[PDB]
Order: structure tokens, then C-alpha cells, then sequence
RNA sequence: GAUGGGGAAGCUCCGUUUCAAAGGCCUGAUUUUAUGCAGGCCACCAUCGAAAGGGAAUCCGGUUAAGAUUCCGGAACCUGGAUAUGGAUUCUUCACGGUAACGUAACUGAAUGUGGAGACGUCGGCGCGAGCCCUGGGAGGAGUUAUCUUUUCUUCUUAACAGCUUAUCACCCCGGAAUUGGUUUAUCCGGAGAUGGGGUCUUAUGGCUGGAAGAGGCCAGCACCUUUGCUGGCUCCGGUGCGCUUGUGACGGCCCGUGAAAAUCCACAGGAAGGAAUAGUUUUCAUGCCAGGUCGUACUGAUAACCGCAGCAGGUCUCCAAGGUGAACAGCCUCUAGUUGAUAGAAUAAUGUAGAUAAGGGAAGUCGGCAAAAUAGAUCCGUAACUUCGGGAUAAGGAUUGGCUCUAAGGGUCGGGUAGUGAGGGCCUUGGUCAGACGUAGACGGCCUUGGUGUCGCUUGCUACAAUUAACGAUCAACUUAGAACUGGUACGGACAAGGGGAAUCUGACUGUCUAAUUAAAACAUAGCAUUGCGAUGGUCAGAAAGUGAUGUUGACGCAAUGUGAUUUCGAUUAACGAGAUUCCCACUGUCCCUAUCUA
RNA sequence: AUGGUGAACUAUGCCUGAAUAGGGUGAAGCCAGAGGAAACUCUGGUGGAGGCUCGUAGCGGUUCUGACGUGCAAAUCGAUC
């Protein structure tokens, strides 16, 4: 955010389900 | 001046250049036996002083005034 | 990335005092304004208050020093002289 | 009337010590003593000891002022000058 | 206040007496940097201040020794016959008694280049170059005066220069 | 929309002639002058702002009790506490040097 | 490193108190004078 | 100006050897968007500070300048 | 700028702490010599110079023909002094509490030493506060009403001072950190102890209350020759922000520039001493008593109050600063306040001055495009040679701009549960016991609930998906952006406001500078560049010479004098810039062919 | 020639105070991202430097077939820079 990678609050929010959404799917394959 | 005598229980002299409030009040009372409560001075611009002496509620400017003879 | 090519630091004298002399500016005015470190406390907290003062931010010890940088290599040379005659003194 | 200054009026300058006495008097710590048993003088005690010397407890002798003053005028003091002068 | 070493005494002549370095402030119209140097008068109970010429390295807080007795330490001040060969030295005394003459610009300094027999002299090498022989007894702050660099940097301005020299004496913008 | 002056003789914007404006109960605006703000007391040693010590106008302390002016500790109302502490521990060490070192040279005395 | 040096001449030196010999006598506390 | 709490402080202040005049002064307020209440004020004249004491009950507010010094000096409104 | 000294024929000169006996303080029965002062302690030189610097302390309402932070009324504060009572303290004499930061109503103190405040540059953004601005409800008054407008305007305020409370920063305690975390608009911070939880502090500042509604404001009803007063009402509750002015906090930038002093006040270290038991202490706690001199104070502050010989279209320091348009302290219009002053009247020829328009042509005019015209805001696209790579640049050159109806986007605050046990807070619907003074009435209130607004619930302890859909909902508010239809134009930066641009040559590097009133540069200065001298028994100067003055608070990275003046490249060359000089180009035009008309 | 008087104007040093819209441009440092073995290069931001710049108040003056000559002005106003 600092470095300017979200247009608005809506952008956040989407990016941080999507990136939850890796980080479940990398947990799961992993194991 | 004379308003001032019989409003607010005050009376109005023209006292010497040299005379501070300490004599004022001083040379008052024993000239005219009455308390003083404040005095307040200012330097006409004629070159002469000016003294407001307000007494207190024990004494009546106005009946003062008529003593002195000035009414 | 880079908003000025070669010109750097020197990019608030514009077109003026001509290139050699703007180039000779440049490398004592970035000594200058550098945070150096600090090796009393051992943190990257020194700044100049005046040409030959630097301060640490922390641990709040004010130094002695070159201009335009914290330590000249005169200094240095004279300091490791000094430490090896007087060890040379003592031995 | 500006600010006046606080060790100068009251206690301060109703007594005065020993020493600055028989310094004003100008005479010896011998011909002060005889002057006091002359003239009666005694020494006095200050309410506020702490104002009259400067906030110093030390144990001090007090006269008035005053007294110290009528001291000043005494022939007697003159008398014993005129004997100093003839030893 | 000016920029002197301290007073000769007996404690500097055989001993050393530690004063504390307090601040290093800028002097106008002066390019190093002075240090404030609090002592402890040896006879009265009170503390007494003194402005020395601040060399690279030292620094507040800074115990600085004076005397014929003190370390071979930057910032300790020494008589001249008590340093060995080859030293660096600034604020040198021309001769006792003076309280610093030489090597006071900033980035100069004085080295030592040998001694003498016959009496109490030492010679030594000027910042221009000179070699002069000063008596052994006069003292001088081991080390090299702070702020050295500072004629590298050129002004590019006329008000830079107005700036400096409004400060100095030197005529400024100059005529003839 | 109601202007307002100076209410003391000096004209000009000084560091001493600041002004605030105030309603008042008559329901017009008005000037009043401020003081100069005060400055907190500083540490003898540090410089740091010194705390639980009033901050007053120099004049001012004259007025106010003890209390309002130290702490509850040795130095109280001119070091910090923390100069206070590096005080303590310097002055018990360098008796602690002093025995020692005193220690040593008789030894060193009597071996030498 | 040369004005914790400095320091170290005029503060407690252990090493010094290593070198006066006894050492556990002066962690019971035996030695003690008064100054000043 | 000053506002004392404690009854007691305020009679015994009431009793003051400097104090000359009272004065009782009556205030009609509300109540947390309640009914038209009553609001008693005691202002003691000393010789630095006038001292107010606010009373909000009517019937203890009466019975309190009852209990007032015959010898002072009291000003209604 | 005296004194002490020293000069000078002298009027007087030098110097500002010295080559001065430059003055204060403590103790004493100094144990014998009998009526003569003994023993000690400490060091520094006047004075003047600021109504914009530093600095003890006052506010509101009212009052005059003219006074006002000065008078009147009320309410405060400062300083100095004398002192008493309460409080505090003390038989552990000079207080206890807190691990700590530290707290408090107090809680003795001479010499001597030390520290703090006074006390400090400039710029930038960020946060906060105050006044103002804007705005909603309600209670009043006024205007409009041809038609319309739950409408337009206006009042709804709160001083110094006092008590309680209120904070960024900072600090303390617990604990030990890598998958490093915390975190500002701005990247800084942590084993020299981060994140986290709990605390302590300064009181800028805000809030509640006292002052104080009794004041002030806005209304209604009352008399009556009057030099006159009276009676009732209301004076309440909110919102917003890149707003304006201002103050302030924590920060960042700049310097070969680092940005007063003194009076004055406080504190610390120390401990000469003094101080209590059928009695002491503490006036840094509260209260009480007394006092505050001298001089200024009116009015203007300028096209009528001063200076220019005037009652001059000139000049002369500073504070406050409403609404719209708009980037805006611009220009234009308006509110509060102020003014309507300038010799008037009647006519309207030429000429003059100021301001405009113009067919066709378009510099043919003139020494010379002099002067006018044309350009002009903002958004999007687009931009050459040259260049010291920073610029040139708003280069040049295109498109667009109104009104209206829409679409999309950009935020804040609060929201976690019942499946489940049982207690806690408050007017407890109704119902129960004790139980409150005054003028048939009698509240409030000192006590309780398993209930109520499978036994709803406002609270902790906890099992149970606590949320990997809070991926959503309730509620609140500002103005910006982008786009798409429709629609009138002889015009859409519609008035105001507002660059003409380009191609070559000469000149100076630049920013800067002097000719007050006919000469603003090609000259002066400038950073840079080189040379030369000087190590104190010295250099440069002032001086005829000196117990010669300064530089000098000086020391070769210094001092000073010279000559050239950016920089680069090859004496030439050079970007950027210019109220500098010269030749042309486009555009434009009443300069002209060639005049004509309109306004003041 | 002798002896005096002026820095209220103007010139300059020093001390203590005061004043200076709104825009353009966008330096260092910092955040995120991409190509290069590195050096480095590139994109998007953030930030807000400069004896930079347009342009008020201010300061000064290249000027005008402008008003003007016993003018309102013993030096003015307007315009302009
Ligand atoms: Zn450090
Ligand atoms: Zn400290």
C-alpha cells in the first residue's frame, strides 16, 4: 500500500481474499 | 464636576503641580474633617492639576460641597 | 528507479555554475547530507549539525570530525599512527 | 511602584545584630557593652528570627534599631574618644 | 571566547589535571569546530570552563588529560619533549606560555621530526612546509584540528560568499 | 464579520504582543492578549524535559508551593532520575576502584 | 573502543582486583576504608 | 469565585469571622428533560473569594437558611 | 562614557579595568596588665543607551456632549510587610505512600558550589485548538406574496479568574523478539530491550462547574403634560470541511551562514544551626490584616490634523479583514461601516485628449512594423535543432469547453452470536415490610427479586464453526473525477481576467549592482582560475614619529595583494538567460491606398 | 585662510524588531514492481530541493510625439517595463 499497488479500499479487499485464497490452496498442496 | 459631586459622592479640586495623592488625601482630610477613600489625579492640559477624591459612604460629597459653599 | 541520469544530488542547481563545477559539488554535497554510523552505539544515527560537528540521533554523543564527512583519511592515518608509536612507547 | 526587594523592610530592619552595631557606633565590642549598661540598652528577640538575620538560625544578639540609633547621640561617646586621645 | 589552551600550573608542568569535554559548538567566522572543556581549579572548590580548538575525534563527554604525566591519547594536551618521535600535534605553543599559536586552521597540523641534547628544544614541520625549533615545554593537543576538507567544496554563489565573509573582516565584495 | 485591535499601545505583531479573540458575554468580539507560553524545565545532566515539575514562567515559580516544583528523590527538581541512577552506580564504583586500587599499590609497595 | 578505555583507568578495574591477590576476600567484603 | 461542597465547610465558613453578607439566589431548570425545578445558590461574601454552594433541593435548601447565623447578612435575589 | 593614570600651551584628548590603599561581612570577657579593638572571611569595578527586544499582576457589564482594560458595580490577581488561627508535624523530632516512573495541602535551613528558566534562524508538509465562514431543527421579530417559495433577512451570547478533569512527546514495570516485526503524508525504530499489556508525567488545549444570568440580547403587555418608571416571556439543541485567519505540537529540509545579553525567578548539592512532652516547630498548606507614589492617557494619524512656503492628484511604519465568481489578498458585484467631496448652469462647430469600428488590399507607409491588431484560462494529444543531459518547453502544432438528464468511481462510525449454566447495575408495570420537614395533599429518598422494559436481558468465567463470507449489514457526510444521451446557439475561459510565435547573426556566462530629476551598459561585482609574499623578533595597513593603533576572539584548509573572470571542447567554441544589438518569416492589421463614423 | 554646523534626505557597517497571494516545474532520500551473471537499466508512485520559473502586494525604473510647462505635481499621475 505504501508502494502504491491498490487503486482503493474495494482493490484491498479483493487482493487480500485472493492472496487468502493462495495461501489456503499453497497449505493444502503442500500437505 | 458637579454631577460628579452629587452622583457619585466625589469631590473635584484643582491641587498644586507638587502635590502627590499621599498629601492630597492628607491635606483633604484636615481641611474638611471628612474620610477619603481613593484619590485619582490627572495634569490638565493648562498646566494645572486635577484631583478626583471619593469619600467614603461615612460622608456626603454634597453636604460637604454645601459647607464649602460651592452649589 | 532514476529521475535524473547523471546529474543526482546536483539536480537543484539546474542549468547554472556549469557541469564541472556542479560535478565537483556533488561528491561532497552527498558526503554531506548522509546519516553515517554511529561508533559509540554502533547505530546508523549520525548527521551533521554544522561543518566539523555530526551528532548521533541516539545515544545523543556529538563528535568532532571532517567537513563534508564524519572522518577524513588524515585523521585516520594520524589516529593508527598515534595507537602504534605509543604502543611502540610502551614496549 | 516596582518590586521591592524581601530581606530589607519589617523584621529585617526593625533589629540589628551585635556586630553591625557597634560597627555603626564605630566603637570597640568593650565600649559598646558599657554604653548599653549606661544608657539601658537590652537585647531583644525577634518573632521571626529566620527574617530578622536572613534565614540563619545561629545563635544572635538583637537590638532595636532604634535604640542603636538614640545610642548615637550619646556624649558619653564623646567622652570616651577625647579619653582615647589623651592615652 | 577565544581559542586557548589552558593556563601553565604546576599540575600541568609535573602531573596531569582531567577536564571533561561538555559541547562542541560552531564559532562564527571560524572553520573548526571549539570544544568546552570544564577543569577543576586545583585551589578554589569551583569549576572552571576553557575553549579549546577541537581536534578530529574528539567528542562530549570525553575525558581529555593535561600535563607532562598524560596518555598519548587524541585530544590529550602535552608538553612537546614528552611526546616521542614522529607525532602529530595541533594548537602547538610557538614558546611557554603562549597558549597555542600554531597549526589552528582547520585540517593543519604540526609533526614532530626529532629532539635536541644540549637543552629542552624540539623541531618541527609547519603545514606550509617551514622547520622551526620551539622549546621542548611548549605544549600542544595530540591530534589534527577538526572540520579538515571544508576549502574542497566549491561556493557556485555570490551569496554563499556574501554569507561567509559577512562574518569575517575581509572586505567584501572587494574593490580596486 | 466583526474586526477587532490591538488593546495595549504596541501596534506591531512582536513576540510579546500576541492576541486571541474571545466573545465575551456582551456578545461582541473581542482581543485579548496571551502570554508567552512557558517552557518545561530541563535536566542538569541530559537536557531532557525534566517531569512531574510545573511549567511555569521563570517569575512564576515564586508563587506556587515545593510540590509543584521537585520530586521525591535526591536531585529532584534538576536531574532525571535517570542521570540520577548512572550518578549513584558511577559514585559507588569509583569508591569501589579507589579500595581496590589502594589495595594494590600498598601491595605493590611492599613487594617492590 | 578508546573512550570506553578512557573510562575504564578510572572506574573499577576487575582486572586490578584480580591482580591484588585476594579475591575471595573481597567478594565476602573484607577490605574497607573511608574517605573523604 | 469558589464552589464548596460540604455543608459543614460551608456553615462553618458561614460563621467565618470575615464574612458579612450571604446572598440566595433562586434558579428554575430542568431536570434530564424533566419537570421545572428549582435550584437554590448560597454565595457567602468572604474577604478573597465569593463561595457558592448549589443546592438542587427546595425543602433542604429552606431549612439550611433556617439554620443561618442571625448576624449575617442576607440578600435575596 | 567618567573615575585611576598618562598626554596636551590649552579648549580638552586616550582608554573602559588598568601600574589605584577603589568595601563589605562574621565572631569576641581572644583572661589579665585592668578607660586606647582584637581574631577572621570574600573578591570587582561607574553610569547611560529599547514606549517594536527581556519583563510581577484585570476582567466583564454599564456609564459621557466630549473619559475608560483608568470612572461606576461586581468579580479577581500581583508585590512587599506584620502576624494569628486552623491544618500539618514531633516522645523514631524536621511527613508518609508507590517495585518504579512518581504522588500529595503542608513536611525547618546560613556560608559555599552547581543546574534550569529568561533565551532566540529560516522554509515545507502533517496533526490539533481558537475566531470566522457555511449549514439543520426549534423559539421569537421583520420583508415579500400579481403568481410561487414548510420562504428571505435577523436574535439565540458567556470575560479575567478558580476547582475537577483533559495529551502528542517522554519515562517506568512485566517479557524476550527472524517467518523480523511495529510504523509516518514524508522511513525511521527495536537485545543500549521491539511488538504487547499495565502504568507515571508536562496541561499547549479542550470539556463540566463556580464567576453567571442577577449581565447582555430578542420579543410581548403597561401607564401618561411630565426632568419617567413597571410587568411578563424566550434566551435551546446540533452538523460539516484539502475552507480562511491565527496559535500551537511532533517532525523534515538549508547553511564554509548554525541564527543576543542582562535584570530576574526557581531548584539541586551541602549542613552553620535551631526546634517538642501536662510541650514545641512549620508563614514554599489554607484563611485573616495593611499598602501600592511619580509621569503619559483628549483628538487626528492624512486628497482637511505630518512633510513638501497651501487646505499639493506627491510621500510616510504597523494591526483587524464578510458573501459570490474564480487557482487566487486579481478584476467585477454585494453585506457591516463610511461617503456622496471635487465651483455651478446652458449648448454640443472644427480642433485636442482618451476609447472604439471599418469595404477591398495587406507594410505598398516610415530612417526604422513605431503604435494598434492578432495571442491568451483550463483538459486531452503532440513537440524540433541544440544541450553543460539539468534544459530547450507553455517549443511548434491540433482537438475541446454552454445548458440539461443520467451512468460509474472515489469514504467515516458502529456492528459477533445463542446452544448453554448463575449472579451483578438503574425510574423496577402491578404487589410486599421498615420509613420523610414544610404549605383535602405528601414526591424524592437510607433495603430486596428467580420478574419484567422453557422465564427476553445491559455485565464477567467458560465448552461449543469465535471471522479464513464482516466477501456483509445498520447509520452518517463532503465535493471531486471520468463517461454517455439530449438540447440552443450569428457566440459556450461569452463580461472580467488573459503569452504572439518562429528562422539566422553580434554581445555578456548566469542571479545581482550603482547615475534621487534628460546617459541601467559591452561598466561594477560575482563563484571558479593562476601567481606572489608572510611562521609572531612576522604580513598587511592607518600614522610625519612614538610605552605606534588595528587586523587580532587572528595562525598557512589562514591573512593579503595581483591578473583573468562560468563550464567544456578544439586564440577560437559553447547550452541556459537577457527592459542588450542586427537581418528576415508566419500571423496580424487604418502604418498606408484614403479616409469615414461613434462615445466621454 | 581661520573658526564653527550638519547622516531628519541620501550612502554604508552594526543592534533590535517587522513584511513578502495563487500557480508551473519536480532534485536528493524512500516504497512497490520488471529486464540484466553483475554494474546497471526500465516502469509506477512518494517526497518537495532550487541565489528555478509565471504572476499579485512590495521594491525599482527601459520608457512614452499620454495629462503637463505660472501643471494638481520645484519632478507628479497614467501607461509600460
Ligand atoms: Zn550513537
Ligand atoms: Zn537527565
Amino acid at each position: 500500500s505504501k508502494g502504491n499497488a491498490f487503486k482503493h479500499k474495494r482493490a484491498l479487499v479483493e487482493h487480500i481474499i485472493q492472496a487468502k485464497a493462495d495461501a489456503q490452496r499453497e497449505k493444502a498442496l503442500n500437505e | 464636576a458637579m454631577k460628579k459631586v452629587e452622583d457619585g459622592n466625589i469631590l473635584v479640586f484643582q491641587v498644586s503641580m507638587k502635590a502627590n495623592k499621599y498629601q492630597i488625601k492628607k491635606a483633604v482630610k484636615e481641611l474638611y474633617e471628612v474620610d477619603v477613600l481613593k484619590v485619582n489625579t490627572l495634569v490638565r492640559p493648562n498646566g494645572t492639576k486635577k484631583a478626583y477624591v471619593r469619600l467614603t459612604a461615612d460622608y456626603d460629597a454634597l453636604d460637604i460641597a454645601n459647607r464649602i459653599g460651592y452649589i | 528507479a532514476k529521475r535524473t541520469k547523471k546529474v543526482g544530488i546536483t539536480g537543484k542547481y539546474g542549468v547554472r555554475y556549469g557541469s564541472s563545477l556542479r560535478r565537483q559539488v556533488k561528491k561532497l554535497e552527498i558526503q554531506q547530507h548522509a546519516r553515517y554510523d554511529c561508533s559509540f552505539c554502533g547505530k546508523k544515527t549520525v548527521k551533521r549539525g554544522a561543518a566539523g560537528i555530526w551528532t548521533c540521533s541516539c545515544c545523543k554523543k556529538t563528535v568532532a570530525g571532517g567537513a563534508y564527512t564524519v572522518s577524513t583519511a588524515a585523521a585516520a592515518t594520524v589516529r593508527s599512527t598515534i595507537r602504534r608509536l605509543r604502543e611502540m612507547v610502551e614496549a | 511602584m516596582r518590586i521591592k526587594k524581601k530581606n530589607t523592610r519589617g523584621n529585617a530592619r526593625n533589629f540589628i545584630t551585635r556586630s553591625q552595631a557597634v560597627r555603626k557606633l564605630q566603637v570597640s565590642l568593650a565600649d559598646f557593652r558599657r554604653l548599653c549598661i549606661f544608657k539601658g540598652i537590652y537585647p531583644r528577640e525577634p518573632r521571626n528570627k529566620k527574617k530578622a538575620n536572613k534565614g540563619s538560625t545561629a545563635p544572635t544578639t538583637f537590638y532595636y534599631a532604634k535604640d542603636i540609633q538614640y545610642l548615637m547621640h550619646e556624649p558619653v561617646l564623646a567622652k570616651f574618644r577625647e579619653h582615647k586621645t589623651f592615652a | 571566547g577565544a581559542a586557548k589552551l589552558r593556563t601553565l600550573d604546576y599540575a600541568e608542568r609535573h602531573g596531569y589535571i582531567r577536564g571533561i569535554v561538555k559541547q562542541i559548538v560552531h564559532d562564527s567566522g571560524r572553520g573548526a569546530p571549539l570544544a568546552k572543556v570544564v577543569f577543576r581549579d586545583p585551589y578554589k572548590y569551583r569549576l572552571r570552563e576553557e575553549i579549546f580548538i577541537a581536534n578530529e575525534g574528539v567528542h562530549t563527554g570525553q575525558f581529555i588529560y593535561a600535563g607532562k604525566k598524560a596518555s598519548l591519547n587524541v585530544g590529550n594536551v602535552l608538553p612537546l619533549g614528552s611526546v616521542p618521535e614522529g607525532t602529530i600535534v595541533s594548537n602547538v605553543e610557538e614558546k611557554p606560555g603562549d597558549r597555542g599559536a600554531l597549526a589552528r586552521a582547520s585540517g593543519n597540523y604540526v609533526i614532530i621530526i626529532g629532539h635536541n641534547p644540549d637543552e629542552n628544544k624540539t623541531r618541527v614541520r609547519l603545514p606550509s612546509g617551514a622547520k622551526k625549533v620551539i622549546s621542548s615545554d611548549a605544549r600542544g593537543v595530540i591530534g589534527v584540528i577538526a572540520g579538515g576538507g571544508r576549502v574542497d567544496k566549491p561556493l557556485l554563489k555570490a551569496g554563499r560568499a556574501f554569507h561567509k565573509y559577512r562574518l569575517k573582516r575581509n572586505s567584501w565584495p572587494k574593490t580596486r | 464579520a466583526q474586526r477587532v485591535t490591538f488593546r495595549r499601545r504596541n501596534p506591531y505583531n512582536t513576540r510579546s504582543n500576541k492576541i486571541k479573540v474571545v466573545k465575551t458575554p456582551g456578545g461582541i468580539l473581542r482581543a485579548q492578549h496571551v502570554k508567552k507560553l512557558a517552557t518545561r524545565p530541563k535536566c542538569g545532566d541530559c537536557g531532557s524535559a525534566l517531569q512531574g515539575i510545573s511549567t511555569l514562567r521563570p517569575r512564576q515559580y515564586a508563587t506556587v508551593s515545593k510540590t509543584h516544583k521537585t520530586v521525591s528523590r535526591a536531585y529532584g527538581g534538576s536531574r532525571c532520575a535517570n542521570c540520577v541512577k548512572e550518578r549513584i552506580i558511577r559514585a559507588f564504583l569509583i569508591e569501589e576502584q579507589k579500595i581496590v586500587k589502594k589495595v594494590v599499590k600498598e601491595q605493590t609497595e611492599a613487594a617492590k | 573502543i578508546e573512550a570506553a578505555s578512557l573510562g575504564k583507568e578510572s572506574l573499577f578495574n576487575l582486572k586490578t582486583a584480580e591482580k591484588t591477590g585476594i579475591l575471595n576476600d573481597l567478594a565476602k567484603g573484607k577490605k574497607r576504608m573511608i574517605f573523604t | 469565585a469558589r464552589e464548596i461542597t460540604d455543608i459543614k465547610q460551608f456553615l462553618e465558613l458561614t460563621r467565618r469571622a470575615d464574612v458579612k453578607t450571604a446572598t440566595v439566589k433562586i434558579n428554575k431548570k430542568l431536570n434530564k428533560a424533566g419537570k421545572p425545578f428549582r435550584q437554590t445558590k448560597f454565595k457567602v461574601r468572604g474577604s478573597s473569594s465569593l463561595y457558592t454552594l448549589v443546592i438542587n433541593d427546595a425543602g433542604k435548601a429552606k431549612k439550611l437558611i433556617q439554620s443561618l447565623p442571625p448576624t449575617l447578612k442576607v440578600n435575596r435575589l
